[PDB]
C-alpha cells in the first residue's frame, strides 16, 4: 500500500472501536469506524459536485474535527486537500484561489449540509498512487506572490511511517497548529495512521496560557510546539508536561535552558529538535533530548529522519569534510514534487541528486550546517535574507514588493530586529517617491506660507528698512543680535551696488529692507509679494515720501506669476531670503524663468541666502545635538532622519543652479559663493549668493583654473605663497576644511569629521588682501566640510563664472521636498493599513520609518548599519 | 561566495529526469545518473527561459 486513506483503512479494520478525534470541548469524540464513514459521506458528496481523480479541493475552513473529516474525504474521493486560512483578507484568499483555480472551494457551509443522503461505505474511485499529489501549501515567495508546495501520498507516509512513531508515545496528540501550516501534516496523521487520538484544540490564535490549559485537561501525550512558544509556555507553565511524553519543538533555534525545564534523568519526558522545510514535508532531522545532559549549548539539530538523507555540501556540490561548514541539501523520499505553477523555480530549487537513487532530486534549503565532533548536524544561520517571526517563514521581499506598488514610495528595504523584550519583529525603511513638476499640495504649502506671513504683517508702525523683526537662533533659541543681521543685510546691499544696479525688481519684497536703501539712488524700483497687508503698508509708507514715490512700484503677486510684470526692462532681479518659502525644485526653476524674462541684456538675477543642502545634515546634528546632548550617537541619527524630511523650508544645492544654467543659453555665467563675514550664526554658516548673468555680460572663466588641494599639495600658507608665485597668481585652492563648520561643532558638541588645520572663509580673504588677491570662496562638491577657495590678482571686475566647480556626476539629488513633509508623516499609518488589508498579520511590519535616501556602502550596495533605530 | 544554482553570471545545463522533471544544473559539476543534458551550455537567464518553454506540464509521467 501506497496512500493515506489505504493505510487508514487499516487502522479502521484492527480498532473500529477506538477513540480517533476529540473535540476542543471534550464532550464529543468520533471513533475511526465513525470518523470513516463521516469522511465517505463527504467523499460521495464531493463526488456528487464533481470532484475526481486529480483534483484540487480549497479547504476555506477553520480548525475543527469538520476539517479533520473532510481532508479524508477530499483524500477518499482521489482530490488533493488545500487548506486556506479564513482568518486571512480577502486580498489573499482570492489571491490563492487564483493562483491555485480548484475544482471546489468548501467553506464553513459544510456543517449546514445534509449528509445523510449519502452512503457511508468506500467510493473506490479510480487508482490512487504514492506520487499522485495528497496537498499543497504556500511558503511566503521572494518575488511577491506565495508560491504552493506540491506534496504527495508518499512524501507524507515517509514522514508519517518514520519507526520513531511505532509507540504508544502519540497516543493522543494535539492538534492546535494551522491547516495553512505543515506542522498540521504531523499532528493529524501520525495518530491517525497508528491507532491514535487527535485532540482537535479549538479555532484561532491560541496563548502559551491557554494551550498549557489544554494539554493538562485534555490528557495530551505528544505535541508540536514551536520553538518561540516552547520557551514561553516552559517558562511559566512547566507543571503541564506531567502527563506528556514527546514534544517536538522546532520552527526556529531552539532555547536549550527551555529545554532543560522539562527533561530530568528518568526521561520520561522527551523533547525532540525537529528540523524541516516545508519542501521535504515536515520533519527532515531530529535530535531527541532524554536527558538533560544532552542539552548542549550550541543545540544541533541531529540526524536525519528514516526517509531523508542530508547533504552538507559546499560552493561546487561536493560533501564537506567533518567540523567545517556548507550549505544544506535535503536528498531522499520526503522530498517534495515542487512549486505550483512555478516550473523555473521548481528547476532551480528542486535539483539533482548526485548521492541518492538515479531519477530522485534534491532540495535545497539555503540553512547553513556542519558535522560536529559527535557527528550530529548543527545549525549555523541562514544564507539568504529570509527569516522567521513568532513561527511564521517569511521572505522580507514579499514585503518590499507589496510597498513598492504603492503611490507614493519609490524603495524599501525590511530587515528583522530583536526588541528590548527579546522577540524579533520587522523594521520597513522606505524612500517617497519624488515626481517631477509639483504635486496637488504644492499650490497648498504656498497658500499655507502666504496666511502664517498675512497673520504675521497684518497689524502688530515705523520707518522705511530698519526694522528687523527677531530672528532666533536654531542652536539656543535666544535672539540673533541686530548688529549681526544689520551686516547680513548690508553685505547684500553692498552686493548690489557693486553691480551698479539702476532699475531693480525685488521679488518678495517684504517690509523693505532692501528697498529702503537702495530705491532712493535707483532709477526704478519695483517690488512683488504675494502678502497683500505688506503691499498696502508699504504703499502707505512710500506715499509720505516724495523722493521715491514716482521711482517706487508696488504690486501684490506671486512669485510664480509673471502678468504684467515689465519684459526686458530691468538690469537687476532681487531674490534675498525668499526661495527658501518655495513648495519644490519646479517652482524655483520657474520663477527664475520668470526673472531670467525681466532682464534687459547685460542683468542678473542676484539669490541671496539660499540654504545649503549640501551642508543641512551637519546643520541638523548640530542643532540636536546642541538642545539633546545627552542623546547617543544612534539617536541622533534617528532625530535628524526625522528632521531632514520634517524641513518646511526650501534647501538647494549648488549644483541645482549649475544643472539650472545648462538649457539656459541666454545664461552665460553663474557665480556661486558663500556668505561674507566673521559673524558666528547659521546664516553665515550654511547660506549661499548666487549671481546669473544674461548673454552680452562677459565673465571671467575661472573653472578651468589650475588647482592645488589643501592637504596634500599645499600643507600651510607660507607654501600658498610659494604655489602663488609658481602658478603666477592664478590658483585655486580644494579641499579646505571650513572652520565656520568646526566652530559650529565644538560649540554644540558635535565628534565630526576632517582632516587636519582648517581655515575661516574670512580670514583667507583678509590673508588675500594684504597679499594683493581677492579670493572667492565657495562650496566644494567633494564634500560638506570642504570648501574651495579661488585666488586671483585683485580686481573690482564683478562677473565671474565656474567658481563652483561641480565633480562627478552627482545630480543624486538636488533640492529638498516641502510640499510632501505631510504626507511623509501620514506614509508609516496609512502603510501599516494597506499591508494589513492585503497581507496576512505577520507579514505586516512593527514599524515603518520614512528615509529620504537609503545608506549604501561604498561599493554600492545597503548599508544596513547607518539604519535608524526606531 | 554566491551559491551555484543563482550565479547569473555562470554556465548551466538543463537536465531531464526518466519522469521528465527538468532540473537547473551547473556545467562544472559531476552530472548525476538518470539525468540527461537536454539543454547545451547556456547562460543562466537562457537557462531558466528554455524551462518555462518546454517544461509547461509538471505532472511526472502519471498520466503525463
Ligand atoms: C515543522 C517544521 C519546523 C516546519 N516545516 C518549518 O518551520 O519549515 P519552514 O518552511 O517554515 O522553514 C524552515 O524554518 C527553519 N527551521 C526549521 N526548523 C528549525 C530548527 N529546529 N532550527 C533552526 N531553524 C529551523 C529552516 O531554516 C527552514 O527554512
Ligand atoms: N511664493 C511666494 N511668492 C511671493 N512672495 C513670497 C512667497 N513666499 C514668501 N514670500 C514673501 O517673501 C518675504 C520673505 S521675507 C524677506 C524679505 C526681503 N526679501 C529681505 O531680504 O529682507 C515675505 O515678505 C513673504 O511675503
Ligand atoms: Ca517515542
Ligand atoms: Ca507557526
Ligand atoms: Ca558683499
Ligand atoms: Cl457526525
Ligand atoms: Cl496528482
Ligand atoms: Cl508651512
Amino acid at each position: 500500500v501506497g496512500t493515506i486513506p489505504e493505510r487508514f483503512a487499516a487502522v479502521v479494520a484492527e480498532q473500529p472501536e477506538a477513540v480517533a478525534l476529540v473535540a476542543a470541548d471534550g464532550e464529543e469524540s468520533w471513533t475511526y469506524g465513525e470518523l470513516d464513514r463521516w469522511a465517505n459521506r463527504i467523499a460521495h458528496h464531493l463526488h456528487a459536485r464533481g470532484v475526481g481523480r486529480q483534483h484540487r479541493v480549497a479547504l476555506v475552513m477553520e480548525r475543527s474535527p469538520l476539517l479533520v473529516a473532510a481532508v479524508l474525504g477530499t483524500l477518499k474521493a482521489g482530490a488533493c486537500y488545500v487548506p486556506v486560512e479564513p482568518t486571512w483578507p480577502r486580498a489573499r484568499i482570492d489571491l490563492v484561489l487564483a493562483d491555485l483555480d480548484p475544482a471546489l472551494v468548501i467553506d464553513e457551509r459544510l456543517a449546514e449540509e445534509d449528509l445523510t443522503g449519502y452512503p457511508t461505505r468506500p467510493l473506490d474511485t479510480a487508482d490512487v498512487g504514492g506520487e499522485h499529489l495528497a496537498y499543497l501549501m504556500y511558503t511566503s515567495g521572494s518575488t511577491g506572490t506565495p508560491k504552493g508546495v506540491e506534496v504527495s501520498h508518499r512524501n507524507v507516509l515517509s514522514l508519517a511511517l518514520d519507526p520513531c512513531w511505532a509507540d504508544a508515545d502519540h497516543q493522543r496528540v494535539l492538534v492546535h497548529a494551522p491547516p495553512t501550516f505543515d506542522a498540521s501534516t504531523y499532528e493529524m496523521w501520525v495518530p491517525l495512521l497508528h491507532g491514535g487520538a487527535a485532540v482537535v484544540a479549538p479555532p484561532g490564535k491560541l496563548d502559551a496560557a491557554r494551550l498549557a490549559t489544554l494539554i493538562a485537561e485534555r490528557g495530551v501525550t505528544a505535541l508540536w510546539l514551536p520553538a518561540g512558544l516552547f520557551d514561553l509556555i516552559t517558562q511559566h507553565h512547566p507543571k503541564s508536561f506531567v502527563q506528556v511524553r514527546e514534544v517536538w519543538a522546532g520552527g526556529d533555534v531552539l532555547s536549550p535552558a527551555a529545554v532543560r525545564r522539562l527533561v530530568r534523568d528518568d526521561g520520561t519526558l522527551t523533547v525532540v529538535n525537529g528540523y524541516g522545510p516545508t519542501e521535504t514535508t515536515t520533519f527532515a532531522a531530529r535530535y531527541r533530548m532524554s536527558a538533560p545532559a544532552r542539552c548542549k549549548d550550541p543545540l544541533p539539530i541531529g540526524e536525519p529522519m528514516a526517509g531523508s538523507r542530508l547533504y552538507a555540501l559546499d560552493d561546487r556540490l561536493r560533501q564537506v569534510p567533518q567540523g567545517v561548514i556548507g550549505e544544506l541539501y535535503v536528498g531522499g523520499d520526503g522530498v517534495a514534487r515542487g512549486y505550483a505553477n512555478h516550473p523555473p523555480l521548481t528547476s532551480e530549487r528542486f535539483v539533482a541528486d548526485p548521492f541518492g537513487r538515479p531519477g530522485e532530486r534534491m532540495y535545497r534549503t539555503g540553512d547553513l550546517v556542519r558535522w560536529n565532533h559527535d557527528g550530529q548536524l548543527e545549525f549555523l544561520g541562514r544564507v539568504d535574507e529570509q527569516v522567521k517571526i513568532r513561527g511564521f517563514r517569511v521572505e522580507p521581499g514579499e514585503i518590499r514588493a507589496a510597498l513598492r506598488k504603492r503611490d507614493g514610495v519609490a524603495q524599501a528595504v525590511v530587515v528583522p530586529r530583536t526588541d528590548r523584550l527579546g522577540e524579533r519583529r520587522l523594521v520597513a525603511y522606505v524612500v517617497p517617491e519624488v515626481p517631477a513638476g509639483a504635486d496637488e499640495d504644492s499650490t497648498e504649502h504656498v497658500e499655507k506660507w502666504r496666511a502664517i506671513y498675512d497673520s504675521m504683517y497684518d497689524e502688530t508702525a515705523t520707518e522705511i528698512g530698519n526694522d528687523f523683526t527677531g530672528w532666533k537662533s536654531s542652536y539656543t533659541r535666544d535672539n540673533i543680535p541686530l548688529s549681526e543681521m544689520r551686516r547680513w543685510r548690508d553685505s547684500v546691499v553692498e552686493e548690489v551696488r557693486g553691480l551698479r544696479a539702476r532699475r531693480i525688481l525685488e521679488i518678495g519684497v517684504g517690509s523693505g529692507l532692501l528697498l529702503g536703501p537702495l530705491a532712493p539712488e535707483a532709477e526704478a524700483y519695483w517690488g512683488t509679494d504675494f502678502s497683500l497687508p505688506v503691499i498696502e503698508r508699504l504703499e502707505v509708507q512710500v506715499g509720505t515720501d516724495p523722493c521715491l514715490k514716482e521711482k517706487v512700484s508696488l504690486r501684490c503677486q506671486h512669485a510664480d506669476v509673471a502678468d504684467g510684470l515689465p519684459v526686458k526692462y530691468f538690469d537687476t532681479v532681487i531674490l534675498n531670503s525668499v526661495v527658501q518659502y518655495f513648495p519644490d525644485a519646479a517652482y524655483l526653476s520657474r520663477v527664475l524663468d520668470v526673472a531670467l524674462d525681466r532682464l534687459a541684456p547685460g542683468g542678473r538675477i542676484l539669490v541671496g541666502d539660499v540654504r545649503n543642502y549640501g551642508t543641512l545634515r551637519e546643520f541638523l546634528t548640530a542643532v540636536h545635538h546642541a538642545q539633546h546632548p545627552q542623546d547617543s550617537a544612534s539617536a541622533v541619527r534617528a532625530a535628524v532622519e526625522r528632521a531632514v524630511l520634517a524641513e518646511k523650508e526650501l534647501v538647494i544645492d549648488p549644483d541645482f543652479f549649475t544643472e539650472w544654467a545648462r538649457t539656459r543659453p541666454d545664461v552665460v555665467a553663474v557665480d556661486i559663493r558663500l556668505k561674507p563675514g566673521a559673524d558666528q550664526n547659521e546664516l553665515t554658516r550654511h547660506r549661499y549668493e548666487v549671481i546669473l548673468h544674461k548673454q552680452p555680460s562677459q565673465p571671467l572663466r575661472l573653472a578651468d583654473v589650475r588647482t592645488a588641494n589643501w592637504g596634500s599639495e599645499v600643507p600651510d600658507l607660507s607654501g600658498l605663497e610659494t604655489a602663488l608665485a609658481r602658478h603666477g597668481g592664478r590658483l585655486r585652492l580644494a579641499r579646505i576644511p571650513n572652520a565656520r563648520l568646526v566652530s559650529e561643532a565644538v560649540q554644540c558638541g558635535v565628534p565630526t569629521n576632517v582632516g587636519g588645520t582648517p581655515l575661516d572663509p574670512h580670514e583667507l580673504a583678509s590673508w588675500g588682501g594684504q597679499r594683493g588677491y581677492s579670493v572667492h570662496c565657495t562650496w566644494s562638491a567633494e564634500a560638506p566640510g570642504w570648501f574651495e577657495a579661488v585666488i586671483i590678482p585683485v580686481d573690482s571686475g564683478h562677473c565671474r563664472d565656474g567658481v563652483y566647480r561641480p565633480v562627478g556626476p552627482r545630480p543624486r539629488q538636488l533640492v529638498n521636498l516641502p510640499a510632501a513633509a505631510r504626507r511623509v508623516s501620514r506614509l508609516p499609518s496609512w502603510l501599516r493599513e494597506e499591508l494589513a488589508a492585503e497581507l496576512p498579520e505577520h507579514l505586516v511590519p512593527g514599524d515603518i520609518v520614512v528615509m529620504e535616501r537609503l545608506p549604501l556602502t561604498t561599493n554600492g550596495k545597503i548599508d544596513h548599519s547607518r539604519l535608524p533605530e526606531v | 561566495s554566491v551559491n551555484p544554482f543563482d550565479d547569473e553570471d555562470g554556465e548551466f545545463y538543463v537536465l531531464v529526469n526518466d519522469e521528465e522533471q527538468h532540473s537547473l544544473w551547473p556545467t562544472f559539476g559531476d552530472v548525476p545518473d538518470g539525468w540527461r543534458i537536454v539543454f547545451g551550455p547556456a547562460g543562466r537567464a537562457e537557462s531558466v527561459a528554455y524551462v518555462e518553454e518546454n517544461w509547461t506540464d509538471m505532472r511526472p509521467k502519471s498520466l503525463r
